[PDB]
């Protein structure tokens, strides 16, 4: 398994900190997300699961 | 290359090359793109624009088929070979027909 | 044959050629349906 | 006052996974062949090294 | 100028078409096996080989 | 904002941008005040192999020669000619054609 | 591995020829790829047990929708994105009595070679409070009010009917063997045939010259193992692997080669 | 008034090669190409007709 | 922008404004036009014969016609032996590389 | 004028035995009539007669 690191929380790559949809609600973190995890392809899978996911406004 | 594009019902234009390079043979001694206003004779050939030209044989013949299976609907075991306003030969290789011409489904 | 001045006939309306131009039927390929031969040697264009 | 850094290099590309060439050592080979033998009327074809 | 006089081809389904000898000049003639042929709702022929 | 009494030289509106964002090209600088910061996300569209239909050449005519070939080619396109000898050396020549030629070996 | 299909045992004589057939129009592609994403949807209409089936609308692949009555333009509507989420529900704006019957919504695919339609029995009242749809048992029924709307749905939301991938082109067939005592997933594989002409040989060349698939295969369907001059030694079992991952297809026929009479 | 596809018997239609590298299925293939007129004009034949209903 | 895929539209900046456009508003040439054939996000997968630039040109909501123009030498890698017309009918089958068609790499 | 022959009747060329509008009527005729009788231009005078017939829409 795959965990991912905002610098104070070890939250895994599959489950991110604002889920799901983590700009549409706040930007700054997914930034942040963006300059930690970009050794991570499983952060890839955590951006699947940031974009190409289904928020608590849509079901796509 | 030659490029001859046709457009379809739905408004989809579609082109159609086939390799032919087109040379042109430039006539007597001047060498240039297209016919200016101080001309000088020359005895050229062309098509003309009419249209009865006396007997020229292109082959027509026999429609060789159309094969529309898509109609042929699966009634679960069941070929039903929708026609639609034709004359549609079916070979079914099993039982209930061998070979036929039919226009009713 | 290839040569400019192999199509061969008598009189200007005669039709009757003489002519050698090489027609090796290719076979079409996979599926496709057409029908390629070996290419024709055109003297009449290089005629002029 | 405005000055700028400008800094540049140069890495490999996605090409790479297909569009390359090996540079290759090449010494002795393997002496492998086939041979075909009309024994009494029998065309047997054989291959090996 | 000639005329390279390519007729309609004779695709002979499930059955193999033989040479008719046609005194034209240059005539040629080939019946090719093991074709496929197909148009727009797939095949052209029910037959397969 | 209101900034008392600065004229448009001595003034500069910079709109910092952290939620609109049309994406450019690392050839156009960065934040002016900034160092490394990422932002990674794939880009479409990989390269694969294929086979294509390339043409066939042309068919050439030949005949004999006193221990030699006369060959004559008729090319469509400019293409490479070559031949060599299979004996202890190829000595092989590598030549292009355009147009019609004969060419004796 | 593969979903099986035929399982048989075949005994033949030394020096002949074995042919294990396997044939595939579903397999069948050429090498071009003249309308292999060629798709098409088309709405019939029928009226009971001794009417004919009639054809309204189609829509080809990448395409715009087609009318084939003048006077049904602008009357009948498909919606123009209809492939990208397969929504190929019918919009019929004002509906009569002359409207009912069995409509019929049809997907076909030519590279799969796949057919899928679904059936809505149209019922047009005059009465507004008894418009309903519901499920007759094996159909959707609407029923609607005379000059109103039917919004006809044909929803198919599988990939390989909206314009998803579906540029494979990896059909495969692979003849494989297994060697007695060896157990499977180590088989070794002897022929790969692949469906962009690409060919793949096995083994020492004392194999590959007895070995061969007719070159032809995906023009005329035949990818049948043909086995000149039987050894005891060649002895075995051998698989035929249709595979089209995209639509899903893995099939397979065994045969066990017996070196007897 | 040259009425002059009446009697076509027909060939119920394909193209070889439209471009896009693969084939297709329309009759906007072209026979045959006419060119020997010498003032540079060209004569081409498409396999569908025009203008005549 | 909304988490979607909309194939209609698109976005271009303009002085602090994201502004869209249509999705079949895009002409290419290099000094001869080319072929759309692949258009998802930043990249055009496109078929065009020789050059010497390249402009992609488009039209904005005013029907403002824009065009990107860079002086680059464009010349196809040489395919097989032949320095031929194009694809015929009948050719043979040489290996080589094209961009693939998939949708998210 | 002159006459072609169907190997049963020796019809005037452009007076077949499908006078008016010859292929109109029926494809079938037609398709055995260039099936046979393509060697005459008296038969291109009746291939007329199948073209420019001149039918009941016609004027002339
Ligand atoms: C054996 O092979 C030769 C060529 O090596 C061939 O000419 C001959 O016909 C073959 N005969 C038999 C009986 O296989
Ligand atoms: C499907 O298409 C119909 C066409 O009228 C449209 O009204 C409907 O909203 C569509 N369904 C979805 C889920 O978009």
């Amino acid at each position: 398994p795959v965990m991912c690191l905002l610098a104070n929380t070890t939250f895994p790559c599959s489950q991110p900190p604002c889920t799901p949809c983590c700009y549409e609600k706040e930007p700054e973190e997914t930034l942040r997300m963006l300059e930690d995890n970009v050794m991570r392809p499983g952060y890839y899978q955590l951006l699947q699961a940031s974009l190409t996911c289904s928020p608590h406004r849509q079901r796509r | 290359t030659l490029t001859v594009g046709f457009t379809d019902g739905r408004k989809i234009s579609h082109s159609c090359t086939h390799p032919f390079h087109h040379d042109p043979p430039v006539i007597g001694r001047e060498k240039f793109h297209s016919r200016p206003q101080h001309g000088r004779e020359l005895p050229c050939s062309t098509y003309a624009q009419s249209t009865a030209a006396t007997a020229e044989e292109i082959e027509v013949h026999m429609p060789p088929d159309t094969p529309d299976r898509t109609l042929m609907s699966q009634q679960s075991g069941n070929v039903k070979i929708t026609v639609n306003s034709q004359t549609v030969r079916y070979k079914c290789n099993c039982g209930d027909s061998n070979e036929g011409l039919t226009t009713t489904d | 044959p290839g040569q400019f001045g192999d199509i061969q006939s008598r009189t200007p309306e005669s039709e009757d050629v003489y002519a050698n131009t090489q027609l090796v039927l290719q076979r079409p390929s996979a599926g496709t349906v057409h029908v390629p031969y070996s290419q024709a040697p055109s003297g009449f264009k290089y005629w002029l | 006052e405005n000055t700028q850094l400008s800094e540049a290099h140069v890495e490999k590309s996605e090409s790479c996974k297909t569009e390359f060439a090996s540079a290759y050592r090449a010494h002795t080979a393997s002496a492998s062949a086939k041979l075909r033998v009309l024994y009494q009327g029998n065309n047997v074809t054989v291959s090996a090294y | 100028e000639y005329k390279t006089v390519i007729p309609s081809p004779y695709v002979k389904c499930c059955g193999t078409a033989e040479c008719k000898d046609k005194s034209l000049p240059d005539y040629s003639c080939k019946v090719f096996t093991g074709v496929y042929p197909f148009m727009w709702g797939g095949a052209y022929c029910f037959c397969d080989t | 904002k209101v900034i008392n009494n600065c004229k448009v030289d001595q003034c500069h509106a910079a709109v910092t941008n952290h939620k609109k964002w049309q994406y450019n090209s690392p050839l156009v600088p960065r934040n002016a005040e900034l160092g490394d910061r990422k932002g990674k996300v794939h880009i479409p569209f990989p390269l694969a192999n294929v086979t294509c239909r390339v043409p066939k050449a042309r068919n050439p005519t030949v005949t004999y020669g006193k221990n030699q070939v006369i060959m004559l080619l008729y090319p469509d396109h400019p293409t490479l000619l070559s031949y060599r000898n299979m004996g202890e050396e190829p000595n092989y020549q590598e030549e292009w054609v355009t147009h019609k030629k004969e060419i004796r070996l | 591995s593969s979903s099986l299909v035929s399982e048989s045992v075949v005994s033949l004589a030394a020096g002949t020829q074995a042919v294990l057939r396997c044939q595939s129009p579903r397999m069948v592609w050429t090498q071009d790829r003249l309308h292999d994403r060629q798709r098409v949807v088309h709405w019939d209409l029928s009226g009971g047990p001794g009417s004919q089936r009639r054809r309204l609308v189609d829509m080809y692949s990448a395409g715009e929708q087609r009318v084939y009555e003048p006077r049904d333009r602008d009357r009948l509507l498909l919606s123009p994105s209809a492939f990208h989420d397969g929504n190929f529900s019918l919009l019929i704006r004002a509906v009569d009595r002359g409207d009912e019957g069995v409509y019929t919504c049809n997907l076909h695919h030519h590279y799969c070679h796949l057919d899928e339609s679904l059936a809505v029995r149209l019922e047009v009242t005059e009465d507004p409070l008894l418009s309903r749809a519901y499920w007759d048992g094996e159909k959707e029924v609407l029923v609607v009010a005379h000059g109103a709307p039917a919004l006809m749905t044909c929803i198919n939301r599988a990939h390989v009917w909206t314009d998803r991938h579906l540029e494979e082109a990896q059909q495969v067939v692979h003849w494989d063997r297994q060697l007695p005592g060896v157990s499977h997933d180590r088989a070794d594989r002897l022929l790969d045939l692949y469906a962009s002409g690409e060919r793949r040989a096995y083994g020492p060349p004392f194999l590959r010259d007895r070995v061969s698939v007719n070159t032809n295969a995906f023009a005329r369907g035949d990818f049948s193992l043909r086995i000149d001059e039987l050894e005891r030694a060649d002895e075995g079992i051998y698989s035929c692997h249709l595979h089209h991952h995209y639509c899903g297809l893995h099939e397979r026929r065994v045969f066990h080669l017996q070196v007897t009479e | 008034n040259f009425n002059v596809y009446k009697a076509i018997r027909p060939y119920l239609a394909h193209c070889p090669d439209c471009g896009e590298g693969h084939s297709c299925h329309s009759p906007v293939a072209l026979e045959r190409i006419r060119n020997e007129a010498t003032d540079g004009t060209l004569k081409i034949q498409v396999s569908l007709q025009i203008g005549i209903k | 922008t909304d988490d979607s895929h909309d194939w209609t539209k698109l976005r271009y900046m303009d002085n602090h404004m994201p502004a869209d456009a249509e999705r079949a508003r895009l002409f290419v040439r290099t000094s001869a036009p080319c072929t759309i054939t692949g258009t998802m996000g930043h990249f055009i997968l496109a078929r065009c014969p020789k050059g010497e630039t390249l402009t992609v040109g488009f039209t904005d909501g005013r029907k403002i016609s824009h065009s990107c123009t860079h002086p680059f030498h464009h010349d196809p890698p040489v395919i097989g032996r032949e320095k031929f017309h194009s694809r015929p009918q009948h050719g043979r089958e040489l290996p080589c590389s094209t961009y693939a068609q998939s949708t998210a790499a």
